[PDB]
RNA sequence: AAGCAGCUUUACAGAUCAAUGGCGGAGGGAGGUCAACAUCAAGAACUGUGGGCCUUUGCCUAUAGAACUUAUAACGAACAUGGUUCUUGCCUUUUACCAGAAC
């Protein structure tokens, strides 16, 4: 995702010297460093979030990117734990400050 | 560059089209 | 035209020398606006002396470095091609 | 002396291609050939206070061949049978035309966010940036 | 044997007479050769530039080649509360890729894409270095 | 890469001084800010020749010759003007003009 437009940068940086190469063969994964349940954190509308606030943007967009989630003109929708058992039994997940 | 701002010429515009970022605006 | 053989007549007069010669050859071609008015029959022409002022600008600033400021540029090559290229044009209009 | 000096980088370039060494001190020789091609801008920053010409120029032209007498015997004891015109400004010309420079640059904005742009365009310096807010209030 | 003739039409020279005209002509002709010099500044650059409306710092400006941008459907496809912004796309990225980082590419021509990094050693200096010499700037092996 | 023989010529002395065989020659050679003519942008692209189909155009197959100009495309490593028709700029009208496009 940090990656449009790197090999642009490098070759005009260095003067035509130096050179870039992408791959993705080795298949690595690494966590996107927020929390993707996260109602509090800031994420401005023009500007990249900051990095807390980053799970919980790439959640939202691709929500409202597919369907799935729908408001008003920005949707506040999460994907909740709530919607799939119950409000009782997520009462008492509520309760004992487990599911926030 | 040009960045998506500033007029397409300025031909029809009575000005020279030289664009500033502003310094006021925080980010 | 009687501008640019005058200069060589005054060189073969013996009144300026090679160095003078040159500069005054390279100042002709770059005021031809400010010599002739020839804008004023046919304007499309401030192109030409446009691009001859740009020309000038590029060139005295490679001349120019790690020495002053006053005459003695007269590397009058480029700005020479820009008048013989507006002639080309101006030949089949002018014979109409 | 860089022909000669050339000639001891030939040299010293032979052992570290075709020849097996030690692990250690081997990151140390590539290390002199690594500043080669930075060229020496972290081994020539110093007290150079005397002017090229102050320093009278004593180059001793002594080589590591040669005898040098040893003369340890003078660290013993021995003993010796031996015109800027001051114009004082009170007219204070300079504070009333920054005055005007700044009262300007406000007047001819339409807005307080384009005013700032241009205040903070001019790059004013730190001591007089108390008295631009005594102007703008 | 140099030229063919009077009318002086065609020229044919030797090594040390091309070597002593170069070496004349240093002042006029000294320029950066290597063709990685002119990314993003080459003819179809220029010519992508001018199609695509944007602006190639150094490069020249055009009137647009479709000026009728006014049209305009209302359409939910790029709304900003589906976008990500992460990477400004700034105006180096869509002369460079001008089929992906453009919406509606018209008139566009294809750039070249790269040159091998050119590894050329030469000096100016002295002329009595060898042809064949370690360069200060290799790395040792 | 030497010498020896073969091969080809060579300055040649020749057998023949016939009929022959080969390579050259039927307008010497190099040149000219000389001229006339032909030709130079297209199925990646060329004519001619032989056979067949059809009855020469076409088509298929066999074969010779292809000079110059073209792939980050073209006679020119260069680079100007005009016309028409749109769309613009400046604007009291026409000229002279602004600056993009197509032909
Ligand atoms: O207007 P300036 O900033 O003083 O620039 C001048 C100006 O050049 P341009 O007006 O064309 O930029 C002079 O040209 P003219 O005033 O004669 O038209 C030129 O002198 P010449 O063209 O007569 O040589 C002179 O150059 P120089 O002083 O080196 O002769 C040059 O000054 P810069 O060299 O500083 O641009």
């Amino acid at each position: 995702i940090e990656s449009a437009g790197f090999e642009t940068d490098l070759r005009l940086s260095t003067n035509g010297l130096g050179m870039c190469q992408l791959y993705f063969w080795h298949k690595i994964w690494r966590k996107v460093p927020g929390d993707v349940l996260d109602k509090d954190a800031f994420i401005p509308k023009l500007k990249p979030a900051p990095i807390n606030s980053l799970s919980r943007d790439f959640v939202m967009k691709t929500r409202r990117r597919k369907g799935i989630s729908t408001g008003g003109f920005m949707s506040n929708d999460g994907p909740t734990l709530e919607k799939y058992i119950s409000a009782e039994l997520y009462a008492q997940l509520r309760e004992n400050g487990l599911v926030p | 560059s040009y960045n998506g701002i500033g007029l397409k010429s300025a031909k029809g515009s009575s000005t020279s089209g030289h664009v500033q970022r502003s310094l006021a605006s925080n980010n | 035209m009687k501008l640019i053989v005058d200069t060589h007549v005054q060189f073969r007069l013996g009144n300026v020398d090679a160095f003078q010669l040159a500069d005054g050859i390279h100042y002709i071609l770059n005021h031809i606006g400010q010599l002739t008015g020839i804008y004023r029959y046919k304007y499309k022409v401030m192109h030409q002396i446009r691009a001859c002022k740009d020309l000038k600008h590029i060139i005295y600033y490679k001349f120019n470095k790690n020495l002053g400021k006053g005459p003695g540029c007269g590397f009058w090559q480029p700005a020479w091609r820009v008048w013989l290229n507006f002639l080309r044009g101006t030949i089949p209009l002018l014979e109409r | 002396s860089k022909k000669t000096h050339d000639m001891i980088w030939e040299k010293l370039r032979y052992i570290l291609q075709t020849q097996e060494l030690s692990s250690t001190l081997r990151e140390s020789l590539e290390t002199l050939f690594e500043i080669r091609q930075k060229d020496y801008k972290s081994g020539s920053q110093g007290l150079f206070i005397l002017d090229p010409t102050s320093y009278t120029v004593h180059t001793h032209s002594y080589i590591v061949s040669d005898e040098d007498e040893a003369n340890k015997e003078l660290g013993n004891f021995e003993k010796c049978e031996n015109s800027q015109l001051q114009i004082y400004d009170m007219t204070s010309t300079n504070d009333v035309e920054f005055k005007k420079k700044i009262y300007l640059v406000l007047k001819s904005s339409l807005s307080g966010d384009e005013a700032a742009h241009k205040l903070l365009k001019l790059k004013i310096a730190n001591n007089l940036k108390k008295s631009v807010v005594d102007i703008i209030i | 044997k140099k030229v063919n003739g009077t009318s002086y039409k065609k020229w044919s020279f030797d090594l040390p007479e091309m070597s002593n005209l170069y070496r004349l002509s240093t002042p006029l002709r000294d320029e950066v050769t290597d063709k990685n010099y002119y990314y993003l500044f080459d003819k179809k650059s220029f010519f992508n530039g001018k199609a695509l409306n944007n602006a190639i710092p150094g490069g020249p400006k055009f009137e647009p080649l479709y000026p009728r941008e006014e049209e305009e459907d209302y359409n939910e496809f790029n709304s900003i509360d589906r976008v990500i912004f992460r990477v400004p796309i700034r105006s180096e990225y869509k002369v460079a890729f001008p089929h992906l980082y453009n919406s509606r590419p018209r008139s566009v021509r294809i750039p070249w894409y790269n040159n091998p990094v050119s590894c050329i050693i030469q000096n100016d200096e002295e002329y009595d270095t060898p042809a064949l010499f370690f360069d200060p700037s290799l790395n040792p092996i």
